[PDB]
């Protein structure tokens, strides 16, 4: 399974296998790079305005 | 396909070495295959095995270990030639952890408190790698500093170099990571290394008890009675300070406990009969049921115990003033000493055999211990 | 065309409970009184303060 | 008089009368029942003559007053406040399965049924050497005795009248008669009054006594079915070969029923109740009073052999055997708790629970609601002990 996602900031993001990445435990790099990167553009849509 | 088995392995190392001898080059890469096999047949017990090596082992998962179960057997299953489960070579929490006495897992017949598994390092022994080259389960126990075999003084958790030695880490048997082959290179470290297997000698200590269970039992409230780290990592400290303890132990222990009582009654402000018990001798009856057993033959440190306070006691008969004796405690208290429940104490109580201070004096219990329990 | 409902999909998203009795296990799909569904019971019941 | 190590409460009391010469009936309501009278008049009340019952298992609610009337002996007689409590038959704390009624004597409880209450025999061998009614003389499953060259105890009608010695106190001869001083298996029936064995092999050849008597309770309802023909010493003397290949046969018995139970189904399995199948196999273990799996072997075997089953049936399309439902005393029982932490641990989530209840309604403890594999692998994840 083949996961992509674009924002309108700008980014894309893209896991080339969605099977293999659990609740608990460290993810494979350049992975786990991605998820900080997520992590930041919606950090800041739930917590700025406008 | 399987490799030799051996009785005295490690589930993690039974694993390594299974993968290895069908071709896995690595443990990520052979899990990964079996997490995916599973998929065909059941679902819930395929979520239910993880894919790196250092949380494979059952004691690791709290509420979905009924389905971690099930998975390793049905690895048990599709391998071939299958005579023999896995499920002997792991560790499962303990039945004893409720009251929280302490923490415990189980693995075959002995329970082990918690506090004594190691962690973030792992020893190992050169003089047994070389002859088979398998992790021995004995290894992941703390008291076990020394071999019981090869000599086995000071074994490292450093082999060379600038690293130590964590083979789950680093997921590999007979090298390290920086290369060095860990198989290439006091007297009486051995009292604890025998822990492995008991087998003591007839002698005077009070640590000659052949039940393993107790054994530990016994360690356990040492190190946490004395050796209280407090200020300190207790890497050995064991083998140079329980030793004398249990040995010097037909004085050692009236001399702690006579102490006590006297220290007491020097701050003894307060008129004794309105004193509890454990006001004097600080939950020490408590600690009793540390050790697993109760039956008096294997519990000493209760039986001792009780030949202090029958003493203590006797030299101390009812007076117009309060005096040592009239301590108060509960039926709990009291059900302890002698070795009953509570219900039986009330029953005690209602029969007569005992009256009510309002919450049982001491010199009742003692009294009613060596009237009518013998 | 087949599809799978808006709350569906909302309700994967949204199932990161787990900070409860201070064991992870799997996280709950969040809930005021901690429903579990698959258990046919409740991990935040009124009657515990929780 | 010194009471004997073995000896009963009413041997010694009868011994003391007429060691005091208080030989009449009279003189015995007197030297007995005025006296305590005169202490306190509580001691008496509780006290009626007749010799059968003056002993606690025989009493009702006022056992304290008894027990003071004991009190009272212990001091005329320069005892210890124990002296003749450790002797004394009282009533269990414990139920010993199926609210049955059982007695205890200083750590061995014994089912009433058990309890030989009429006609008391004697064995002259011993009662030549040391004259006072014995104890283990009182026990239905023992006939014969250790030594003595073995034979039998000699029974009842000694000469053309019945004999005991509670309605006739006397002990070398009673009424009529004289001084009486008048097949190898029951020799290790007869070891019920202590164990002594080695070279145990059979699972009923280990352990206290209390255990000992648990297992022959269970076999008799079991296999000896057939009404009661007293005859005490046929009846239970076969228990022991019985179960010398018992590590092999119960679990035969257990399958044999599997298949007769299977080719009457009625309904998919899944919503069978685990009782249909195996006939409450599983309260009876209940009979004994110990809880931990090591010494309660009845039980024990019984896991040992619900583990395999399932074992060799995994989950698939279509329902077999280990998914049939356990009802909330039952679980309780194979898990070696009390019902409360079943409860508890549902709670918590650590098993889920298969039929849907209404609402405004709870499900009582009779209710089967778990599965049988979801119990066995929960038991051998978390549950385990030393034991």
């Amino acid at each position: 399974t083949k996961i992509e996602i674009k924002t309108s900031l700008g980014s894309t993001y893209h896991i080339p296998d969605a099977r293999r990445l659990s609740w608990s435990g460290d993810w494979p790099e350049l992975e786990q790079k991605q998820l900080e990167q997520l992590t930041s553009e919606m950090a800041k849509a739930l917590s700025q305005p406008d | 396909v399987r490799p030799e088995p051996f009785a005295d392995e490690a589930l993690e190392s039974y694993f390594l070495r299974l993968s290895q001898e069908n071709g896995f080059e690595r443990y990520r890469i052979f899990s990964g295959s079996v997490q995916d096999w599973l998929h065909t047949t059941d679902h819930a017990a395929a979520g239910a095995f993880p894919l790196e090596l250092s949380r494979l082992n059952i004691f690791h998962a709290s509420r979905s270990s009924g389905l971690r179960v099930r998975a390793l057997q049905l690895v048990d299953r599709l391998t071939d030639g299958a005579p023999f489960r896995l499920l002997q070579l792991a560790l499962c929490h303990s039945a004893i952890s409720f009251g929280n006495h302490y923490k415990a897992v189980h693995r075959s017949g002995v329970d082990i408190p918690l506090s004594f598994i190691r962690v973030h390092q792992i020893p190992c022994c050169p003089d047994c790698l070389r002859e088979s080259a398998y992790v021995r389960q004995c290894w992941h126990f703390k008291p076990y500093v020394g071999c019981h075999r090869h000599g086995g003084r000071l074994i490292y958790s450093c082999p060379a170099c600038g690293e130590s030695l964590n083979y789950l880490a680093s997921e590999s048997i007979n090298h390290c990571q920086c290369g060095f082959d860990l198989r290439t290179a006091p007297d009486e470290i051995q009292l604890s290394a025998l822990a492995y297997g008991c087998s003591f000698e007839s002698s005077n200590p009070l640590l000659a008890i052949g039940s393993l269970s107790a054994r530990f039992g016994a360690l356990y409230w040492y190190q946490q009675r004395y050796l209280s780290d407090h200020e300190a990592v207790r890497d050995d400290r064991a083998l140079t300070k329980a030793i004398g303890h249990f040995t010097a132990w037909p004085d050692a222990f009236w001399r702690e406990l006579q102490q006590m009582v006297d220290d007491a009654l020097v701050r003894q402000t307060k008129p004794l009969n309105h004193t509890d018990f454990v006001d004097v001798f600080g939950s020490v009856v408590a600690d009793c049921r540390q050790i697993p057993m109760r039956n008096t033959g294997q519990n000493f440190i209760l039986k001792n115990l009780i030949g202090f306070l029958t003493d203590l006691v006797a030299r101390h008969p009812q007076c117009r003033v309060a005096n040592v004796g009239d301590l108060l405690l509960s039926a709990v208290d009291a059900a302890t000493l002698l070795s009953t429940s509570v219900e039986q104490v009330r029953r005690l109580h209602h029969e007569g055999f005992l009256p009510l201070s309002i919450v049982f004096h001491l010199r009742h219990v003692v009294e009613l211990r060596q009237a009518r329990m013998q | 065309a087949a599809c799978i409902n808006p709350q569906k999909i909302g309700a994967a998203l949204q199932k990161i409970d787990d900070w409860w009795a201070n064991d992870a296990d799997l996280p709950l799909r969040v809930h005021e009184y901690g429903a579990n569904h698959e258990a046919l019971t409740a991990l935040r019941h009124p009657a515990t303060g929780q």
